RNA sequence: GGGGCAGAAAAUUGGACGAU
RNA sequence: GACUUAAUGUCACGGUACCCAAUUUUCUGCCCCG
């Protein structure tokens, strides 16, 4: 008494890996069994299958599609096509029926659910009208048995934020127990519209988010909450966002690198969603001062957050190892197998945080003055500026030398944008400056502002600048000079006559292997090679030893002998990034290499430079290493900008990166 | 205003894309992809036709681009009216954005028209970008608008019907691969269509002012890129068939199918797609193989009765019904109906549907983030144009995979998800034209040329889809200014077929569902190849990728272009390089004059020097191989070619089964062939070339180093980073290693190069050939004293560690010993390896890498009847019975062939074959090798079966007389029985003893040894070689000295053996030893008058005291079995072997002596030759004799280390009764053994010893059961019976 | 007084890692 | 002159149908009574 064809094997199959008795890790491979099992059995009869197989097949693929994470920033097309295949065989099933109750529920339950997994993903092809005539139709066929299934659940959530009402199933979807926090959060809200148990509801699954890991459905789910509670001007999403931000911080704070990469890189909108909550209060209504200052303290907290965090995670094999599945990660491939405080800064220094709000498309600058103990911020425009720097960077890429005029133009464009960096108020004059830019501002050259004015001045002449990727390489011996130069053209014979060093110092054919052996942590470390920046795979920077040896990789590796070193290179070196940075805010030079190793400071080029500018900086950089740059490049020629651009050009290049 | 008409002509294949509005594009992802495509509309309900345009738009944006290019040439100077640089901006909330956005550079220049543009006056660029005008953004009226670009409208000769879109265009699917894994990601779909008939296209501009003429009429000649393809504007001033063909193809599947040979329409089917490469000749004078002479039935195949008349017949009838259609149509129509009523009467059409893959992505997210970045490039540097012209040639069969021809109609691309496929005739596809001819498209050459400039530069990036902003990466700065043309070789002739097959590990035996063919090109084909850069300096990367294409003496041109890169196929060689200079500053005026060269590079790369037209120069500044840097640094080590040549010493044969059924001769299998096209002379060949394919090399080596390592018995390969998945790749990564062909290179030093061998499966009861179980081979004729060599290359990628080098060297040297032969029939020595030959251009590393007699002593007692009765008068029975009754042991689990067992040995015998009696071997392939039938006609004259001149035995049948003896020996199966009638003969044997069929009951130990037909054997064996002796036993009174005519050969009649059916089957047949050869000998005079020269042979005789060395190579094996094949090969003294024809007169005796056996083993460190002396033999032996016991049930003999004696089981104490030989030392005993003649009164009568079957077997006398019991028991005497 | 066997049995496509 | 474009802005010459698989396993050119 049992038909030939039964597809019985498949249904067990799927039961038995729905229930959480099962590991996540050999979820996958199973159910790919049950989907070829009834794939075989569809392909063995054409159309004449019955309308249950077609369930089955439905349901495995809905699994299917619940079982791919959203990897970055950009959905993979399985999920999507298996969503597809899906809609598409739970339709056929309907359109010819053979005739049941439980048959005709389930049917439209995986078909509902389908079609919100659809919409949730994209809009466009399953519009609201569709999901809603859909889910009504659904809802009137009778799927309202709340304890047994959670599709019943979602169906009425989604039911519920589309605009109908519910009042009558409200009392056995609370009784329910299959339901979550934020499900019975979304219920108090668009049924009993009360602000106390949908609070607390949700403020019980805040706390309950400290634990799940940054691939689960559910951080997806509270950012649209919040995003829709923001959308319906309520004064009940600035606290949530705020703790949801606290709980993605704990949770970031225990997770992997390549899981930091993918699945940590979508969380930007909550990083924003919880700047703008924080930016709302500290307004025109006045409370006592230094919550001002505390609140500000907080913004900074927060658009820290955000900064370089790969990099901040930096026997001999496995960290070579891990450093190519990194590498091999980046370009989207395959990978088979005591902090110090935002207030602790010397006296006599300011620090300016810079934050690109991307949700309202305004830029943010924070600063705080050490001797003043004041915190400000500021607000300003950042879409011309990205203009004229992608112009700058296109003319460069292609004639490297006759692009000064769109350098000139890209400075008094930075000029005009950011007119609060000569104020008085904001950063007071014969004051050192520190920069904390954020996700296209670490390539604009920041100390060479022109203001606007009748006759411009730069901003070097009056402040003294640095540079750090993020608060977090901030941190709180010998007196050897080492040398390595590897200048085939020459023109450099005056210099390698100083007997300041000795004993380390490679005048000619310096490699690799004269780096890696380092080992007393010298004072001043000068590298004269040759830059070839790459742009693709910033990951290797190519910078040109003899053999060709440290580009990026063996630098993180191969050299552990330059902490707190000070080293001046002359090459192009910290610049030539991508101009698009990345899916998250990271800045990928072999500067920024050598300050992860524990260098104290590295003066870099921003693009290419001459022989004559890297001379003149070594040789008046040794008669005394108290000397900071603005003064060599104020006296160099810096400020001729108007009559030589060319000069101006060569001048600026360098950059200091290290923060004393 | 002068109305001035454009008429524009394509030279490259374009595209096309469905046209909807505005709104309608939004929806559908293949319209928003070809914005600037060819534009196709439906004229009338049904989709069937329409018309096709090209929107003024793309037009309008073309000649924009057009002059801004020309005028960044001249400064914005443009005949000596400044220009201003124009607009490229609008604000969104004062108008409304254009339908278009732009995301190129746009160039820009110094303002030098000291004023601002308005209505009142401007420049001609502002005219012609309608800056300035009273129309814009909605259309009203044609007036107001001082610049007008209107659509343009094809061109058609015949206007019956419309356009009918299936022959304008045809679909296909383009790809995009990634970098590091080789493998595609996602795929598209787009529309092409031909050039040939419609490709020209006509529009009116109607520009309504005289200033910008001028400008105007240039920028019409600088457009090349349009519509995606070359192009150069200037002005002017039948399914019927199918169904017959259907129902034709209906009547001869039920004909055959009333024949009971349903499966063979399959081959059928392949034999007519075969056909395509023949002319109609094959079909009109009847050159279609014939069958063998004087045989009832003629060929197999082609003499099938389909409704009473011959195939032959019926498909010449087919073809003069059909001959419109042309040839290559007919039978590609004939072939596919058959194949498809095959698959229908089946049961299945092999849907093939795909889970979750088959990603279809198209570039989407472009309604914000609009930017306006100028470029302004000095006042200096110049702009030039470089044009390369050239030829590519195939040094391989080259591939280029296309879609099956059902899914490449253009309407009906898709309908809608979950749409099941159907598998056309051909798995794989090849491209190509209208006019069926090879094309290599643009794509795949962009590709190849990207992936080479990626490689040369050593960085680039992952091409983007749908960024906002350009790349600014070098390989794509680089490609932004190359444009390619598409090649289409002077060849129309059909493509090949190769098969390919997979072999499953564990039994060594061909993988269930696993056969499929692929289309590959001809060798030697010629394609055109044209290259433009547009650039401020020629790139060093894009010269270095140029000479690393070219192929010169001493240089082997490398571009793998194409598909199936693991197998060699797709290597091209670009030939005569002339690179020329275009001065685009001040020799503007003459590039515009003629349209570049656009159109006419053929006559470029033909003319010479002299009639060079004005402003192209010969570009003599083009750097040689060993001044670039980007070359030999980054390009030239990335791959490595290792050649070698290997010489085989035995008939390799690699069958194709399906040339045999269209060649005359009527062969089963024939060597494989190749063709390769031929540039001076247009055809291909006057005679084929011989080769192996290179799957079977990238098999063999790929199954070497698996066994080697031990990875190839893994259950799966997922997340695996092994050696296999690491050097020969996987379903997820290319191959680290490219195998090529391996081509015979000294057939000119054979004559009759190919040697015609038979055979035939023997009964076991009967004795005789069974029914239906005849058999040739073909193959190439190789012998150890002139070996065939064979030249082949493969290439190692960049990368290679030493541990994979080490690999490959011990893959190469394990081949080289001879572990893994090529071809079919390894088992019984066909394409042996004698050994490889490195010649001294590999890598160094590479060629520094690869650098007492055993007796028995076992007597045997032997029978008493010929002993006492040593005198004379005792006749017996030439063949008698052996009974083993009922037991057969079945071995459940079974040793595979995955990898060599620690426990298990293996090795390699040598052994020493000397003869008792003279023997006879003939050799079929011709059947008058003496010359005898011009005197004597129906005759047949044999020699000696001989290769290359040598006498050589051959090693089918030492296999089989080995097989024989060891199923004999260990009590197995029936490996062959005829099941006919005389119940049947199958009834009478006990199911126990029934041959082995499926590996589910077991194998017994005679096939689980020698291999059955699901389970490859494990051991091989070779062809013997004769050194020493006296040869051509010689009597006097025969026209050849060296020659016997035998008697009459007769069926055997199993009606004696058996009874009335109270009786039972007596087992296997036997022959005894005597030297009756004598009695032949001497009655020539004789039988030479009183037999009909019909029923009797004359063949080549040798002579006793002969010696064969022939070698025995075994692997994966147990002790004892070894020790059974030892006592097998020699049993000990006085018990020999028989083999050859003759054998009821005594012509066959020989026996075997063991020399030396070797003994290695792999699990070692790398591997090892052994010795094994007397010791080890004499216990493997012991072993064997202890299995025999336990297998015997009782324990008759009690453990110990002695010689074992034999004779205590009963049936190996038969046997050794059996083989007996009663004259070898030094015995005087003569045993006299005949038959009866028929009667009496009859020739060779005894005239008085009643010994005739008349009164043998008419049941008064000798009842039945005596006859059977006198039959079974060896030795027993019949004229004094018993 | 007489010649038989001269190919038979299978495979005729499967699959193509995206992160608990 | 519709069907068939919109005009101060079209890198689609922005994308190799690519990757994986031994035409192979078993067989003596042998053989006598109506
Ligand atoms: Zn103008
Ligand atoms: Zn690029
Ligand atoms: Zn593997
Ligand atoms: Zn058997």
């Amino acid at each position: 008494t049992r038909e030939d064809i039964d597809r019985k094997e498949a249904e067990r199959l799927l039961d038995e890996a729905f229930n959480p008795r099962t590991k996540p890790v050999d979820r996958k491979k199973i159910i790919n069994s049950a989907l070829k099992i009834l794939i075989g059995l569809y392909k063995e009869k054409k159309d004449d299958l019955t309308s249950a197989s077609f369930i089955s097949i439905a349901r495995a693929y809905y699994l299917v599609s619940i079982t791919i994470l959203p990897k970055g920033t950009t959905i993979p097309e399985k999920k999507k096509e298996a969503l597809r295949k899906g809609i598409e065989f739970i339709d056929r099933a309907i359109n010819k029926f053979n005739g049941s109750i439980l048959d005709s529920q389930r049917a439209f339950r995986i078909k509902s659910v389908l079609s919100i997994e659809f919409n949730r993903i994209d809009r466009e092809k399953c519009d609201n009208i569709k999901l809603k005539n859909l889910l009504n139709e659904a809802v009137d066929k009778g799927c309202t048995d709340f304890d047994t299934y959670e599709w019943d659940i979602q169906i009425a959530i989604r039911l519920c934020e589309l605009g109908v009402d519910m009042e009558g199933h409200f009392d056995n979807l609370i009784k329910s127990n299959k339901a979550n926090d934020l499900q019975k959060a979304k219920a108090y809200y668009f049924i009993k519209k009360d602000d106390h148990k949908a609070k607390e509801h949700m403020d019980k699954c805040t706390a309950s988010l400290k634990y799940t890991p940054c691939s689960h459905r559910l951080w997806d789910e509270t950012v649209g909450f919040i995003e829709r509670l923001k959308g319906d001007s309520s004064t009940l999403w600035r606290d949530f966002a705020i703790k949801t931000y606290r709980s993605c911080r704990v949770q970031e704070k225990e997770t992997g690198t390549l899981r930091l990469r993918w699945y940590w890189s979508r969380h930007r909108v909550l990083y924003d969603m919880a700047f703008l909550a924080v930016k709302e209060q500290a307004d025109d209504e006045e409370p006592d001062v230094n919550v001002k200052q505390a609140k500000i303290k907080k913004l900074a907290e927060i658009s820290d957050s955000l900064k370089s965090r790969f990099s901040l995670r930096l026997s001999n094999h496995e960290f070579k190892k891990f450093l190519d599945k990194c590498v091999t990660a980046y370009q989207d491939g395959y990978v088979i197998n005591k902090l110090l405080e935002l207030t602790q800064v010397p006296e006599g220094w300011v620090v300016v945080h810079f934050y690109l709000n991307k949700l309202e498309g305004m830029g943010n600058a924070i600063v705080f003055d050490k001797c003043a103990n004041s915190w400000q911020y500021k607000e300003f425009q950042y879409k011309e500026l990205f203009e004229v720097f992608l112009t700058w960077q296109a003319n460069y890429n292609l004639y490297k030398e006759n692009a000064a005029e769109h350098l000139v133009t890209l400075c008094k464009k930075i000029g005009e944008t950011m007119p609060f960096l000569f104020c008085d108020n904001f950063i007071p004059n014969g004051k050192d400056v520190l920069f904390v830019p954020h996700d296209f501002l670490h390539r604009l050259p920041l100390h060479g502002s022109i203001e606007n004015k009748t006759n411009g001045k730069l901003f070097l002449e009056n402040h003294s600048c640095c540079y750090l990727p993020a608060w977090s390489f901030a941190s709180e011996t010998s007196d050897e000079y080492v040398l390595l130069k590897n200048f085939d053209q020459g023109h450099f014979e005056t210099l390698q006559n100083n007997q300041i060093w000795g004993t380390q110092s490679v005048k000619d054919g310096a490699s690799s292997d004269d780096l890696e052996n380092i080992r007393n942590n010298p004072r001043l470390l000068t590298i004269l090679c040759h830059g070839e920046a790459n742009m693709s795979n910033p990951f290797r920077s190519m910078l040109k030893l003899a053999n060709g040896g440290i580009t990026y990789l063996e630098i993180l590796n191969s050299v552990k002998g330059l902490k707190g070193s000070q080293v001046i290179l002359g090459a192009c070196e910290t610049d030539l990034v991508p101009p698009l940075s990345d899916v998250m805010d990271e800045h990928y030079s072999v500067a920024t290499a050598l300050l992860l190793i524990g260098a104290a400071g590295v003066v870099g080029t921003m693009w290419k430079v001459r022989s004559n500018k890297t001379k003149s900086l070594i040789e008046w950089k040794l008669e005394n290493i108290e000397y900071k740059l603005n003064e060599w490049q104020k006296e160099t020629g810096g400020a001729a900008y108007k009559d030589h651009p060319p000069t101006f050009y060569r001048s600026i290049a360098f950059r200091s990166i290290g923060f004393p | 205003d002068m109305n001035i008409t454009v008429e524009l002509t394509f030279f490259e294949p374009y595209r096309l894309v469905e046209w909807f509005d505005w709104d309608a594009r939004k929806k559908s992802h293949s319209a928003m992809r070809g914005q600037a495509f060819a534009q196709w509309t439906w004229k009338g309900k049904g989709r069937t036709a329409g018309k096709s345009f090209i929107t003024g738009t793309l037009v309008r944006s073309a000649v924009i681009k057009a002059v801004e290019e020309l005028l960044s040439l001249n400064n914005g100077k443009w005949e000596g009216v400044p220009c201003c640089n124009g607009s490229f901006q609008t604000d969104e909330s004062k108008g409304k954005k254009p339908s278009f956005l732009r995301k190129r550079h746009t160039l820009q220049w110094q303002a030098n028209n000291k004023n601002i543009c308005d209505k009142e006056e401007a420049c001609p660029f502002c005219i012609l970008l309608g800056r300035f005008d009273n129309a814009g953004k909605v259309h009203e009226r044609n007036k107001d608008y001082d610049i007008h670009f209107s659509n343009f409208d094809l061109d058609h000769k015949q206007e019956k019907n419309d356009l009918r879109l299936v022959d304008i265009a045809s679909g296909r699917i383009l790809n995009r691969v990634d970098f590091d894994t080789g493998k595609a990601k996602d795929y598209f779909r787009t529309w092409e269509a031909d050039y040939e008939t419609y490709g020209t296209y006509t529009g009116r501009i109607t520009l309504r002012n005289e200033h910008a003429k001028k400008l105007l009429l240039a920028s019409l000649g600088f457009v090349d890129k349009l519509c995606g393809a070359l192009c150069r504007i200037e002005v002017i001033k039948s399914e019927d068939h199918n169904d017959e063909l259907r129902k034709q193809a209906e009547v001869i599947v039920e004909a055959f199918k009333q024949n009971d040979k349903l499966e063979k329409i399959r081959i059928l089917a392949d034999a007519i797609r075969t056909l395509r490469l023949h002319g109609e000749g094959v079909i009109e004078k009847d050159e279609l193989p014939d069958g063998k002479e004087e045989r009832d039935k003629g060929h197999h195949l082609w003499d099938i009765k389909v409704q009473g008349t011959a195939l032959r017949t019926k498909l010449k009838e087919l073809w003069q019904s059909n001959k419109d259609i042309g040839w290559r149509k007919f039978t590609e129509m004939l072939g596919s109906n058959l194949y498809l009523i095959y698959k229908k009467e089946t049961g299945g059409v092999s849907t093939r549907f795909r889970i979750l893959g088959d990603t279809e992505y198209y570039s989407k997210d472009s309604e914000g983030s609009d930017l306006f970045i100028p470029v302004t490039p000095p006042e200096g540097i110049e702009t030039k144009e470089w044009i390369i012209v050239g030829r590519l040639k195939a040094a391989t069969p080259f591939y280029f995979g296309v879609q099956q021809p059902s899914d490449s109609i253009p309407g009906k691309e898709k309908k809608s998800e979950d749409s099941l496929v159907i598998n056309e005739h051909t798995s794989f596809n090849i491209l190509l034209d209208k006019e069926n001819r090879y094309r290599i498209p643009r794509s795949a050459l962009r590709g190849a040329l990207r992936r080479d400039l990626r490689t040369a530069f050593g960085s680039g990036c992952n091409v983007s889809l749908g960024g906002q902003i350009l790349c600014n990466c070098k390989v794509c700065i680089e490609m932004r200014r190359i444009t390619l043309k598409d090649s289409v070789s002077d060849f129309s002739e059909p493509p090949e077929i190769r098969y390919r097959i997979a072999k499953n590990p564990g039994t060594a035996t061909v993988e269930d569902g696993s056969l499929f063919d692929i289309e590959v090109g001809p060798e030697g084909l010629t394609f055109p190849f044209v290259l433009r850069y547009r650039g401020h300096k020629f790139p060093e990367q894009l010269s270095s990728v140029i000479r690393y294409w070219e192929e010169n003496d001493g240089k082997n041109g490398m571009a793998w272009l194409g598909g199936l890169d693991s197998t060699g196929k797709g290597r091209f060689a670009l030939k005569d390089i002339k690179i020329f200079e275009w001065d685009l500053n001040q020799k503007i005026n003459e590039y515009i004059k003629e349209r570049g060269m656009r159109g006419k590079e053929k006559e470029l790369l033909e003319m010479g020097e002299s009639s060079l037209p004005d402003g192209l120069i010969p570009y003599k500044f083009f750097e040689e191989r060993e001044c670039l840097f980007p070359y030999k640094e980054n390009l030239k080590p990335q791959w490595s070619e290792v050649q070698y040549t290997i010489e085989v010493g035995s008939p390799l044969l690699t069958a194709d089964t399906i040339s045999a059924l269209t060649e005359p001769g009527n062969r089963d299998a024939i060597a494989y062939k190749k063709r390769v096209y031929n540039d001076g002379n247009n055809a291909i060949e006057p005679e084929p070339r011989f080769a192996v394919k290179s799957e079977t090399h990238r098999g063999i080596f790929r199954t070497a180093v698996g066994r080697r390592t031990g990875d190839l018995g893994k259950e799966d390969h997922e997340d695996c980073t092994c050696d296999m998945c690491i050097i020969f790749g996987n379903e997820h990564e290319s191959s680290k290693i490219r195998f090529e062909d391996l081509e015979l290179i000294n057939g000119n030093e054979f004559e009759k190069l190919e040697k015609h061998i038979d055979h035939v499966a023997i009964d076991r009861f009967t004795g005789g050939a069974l029914d239906k179980a005849k058999f040739d081979t073909y193959p190439l004729a190789g012998s150890p004293k002139k070996p065939l060599k064979l030249k082949g290359r493969f290439w190692i990628k960049k990368g290679f560690s030493g541990d994979h080098k080490l690999l490959i060297t011990t893959a190469l040297s394990d081949i080289r010993d001879g572990l893994y032969p090529l071809g079919s029939k390894g088992g019984v020595g066909y394409g042996w390896v004698a050994g490889i030959s490195i010649d001294d251009n590999v890598p160094d590393d590479f060629k520094e890498m690869i650098n007492g007699p055993i007796n028995n002593d076992y007597v045997h007692p032997g029978h008493q009847s010929p002993k006492q009765d040593h005198k004379n008068k005792n006749i017996y029975y030439p063949h008698y019975f052996l009974d083993s009754g009922s037991k057969v042991y079945r071995e459940k689990d079974i040793i595979t062939h995955e990898e060599f067992t620690e426990e298990l040995l293996s090795g390699k015998i040598n052994c020493k074959l000397e003869t008792l009696t003279p023997l006879i071997i003939p050799d079929t392939s011709d059947e008058n090798g003496l010359k005898l039938q011009g005197n004597k006609p129906g005759h047949k004259n044999y020699k000696f079966f001989n290769i290359n001149g040598e006498l050589m035995i051959p090693g089918s049948e030492l296999r089989g007389m080995l097989r024989t003896h060891f199923e004999a020996l260990t009590k197995s199966c029936f490996a062959i029985f005829g099941e006919d009638s005389t119940k049947t003969l199958g009834g009478k044997l006990d199911k126990a003893l029934h041959p082995c069929t499926g590996l589910s009951d077991g194998l017994c130990p005679g096939c689980h040894l020698f291999g059955t037909t699901d389970y490859k054997g494990r051991v091989k064996f070779g062809f013997a070689k004769y050194e020493n002796g006296p040869e051509w036993l010689i009597t006097r009174g025969n026209n050849p000295e060296r020659s016997l005519t035998l008697g009459v050969l007769e069926s055997p009649r199993p009606a004696f053996s058996i009874p009335d059916d109270e009786s039972e089957i007596p087992g296997r047949k036997f022959y005894l030893h005597h030297n009756g050869w004598r009695i032949i000998r001497q009655k020539q005079l004789e039988i030479r008058e009183t037999v009909q020269p019909e029923r009797n042979v004359t063949t080549e005789v040798m002579d006793k005291g002969n010696v064969f060395s022939f070698d025995v190579r075994f692997e994966n094996l147990r002790e004892w079995e070894l020790g059974l094949l030892l006592q097998s090969l020699d049993p000990g003294k006085n018990i020999a072997h028989k083999l050859g024809k003759g054998k009821p007169y005594g012509f066959g005796s020989v026996k075997i002596k063991i020399d030396s056996l070797h003994t290695f083993k792999i699990n070692s460190n790398n591997d090892k030759i052994k010795r094994v002396p007397q010791s080890d033999i004499r216990e493997y032996i012991n072993k064997g004799y202890q299995k025999l016991i336990e297998w015997s049930g009782n324990n008759s003999i009690q453990k110990g280390n002695v010689l074992p004696q034999w004779h205590v089981i009963p049936h190996i104490d038969k046997l050794y009764k059996l083989l007996w030989v009663p004259f070898l030392n030094d015995s005087k005993l003569e045993p006299d053994v005949r038959y009866p003649v028929l009667n009496e009164e009859s020739k060779g009568y005894i005239e008085g010893s009643d010994y005739t079957y008349k009164k043998l077997g008419d049941k008064d006398n000798l009842p039945y059961k005596t006859r059977v019991k006198g039959l079974t028991t060896p030795w027993s005497p019949w004229n004094p019976f018993q």
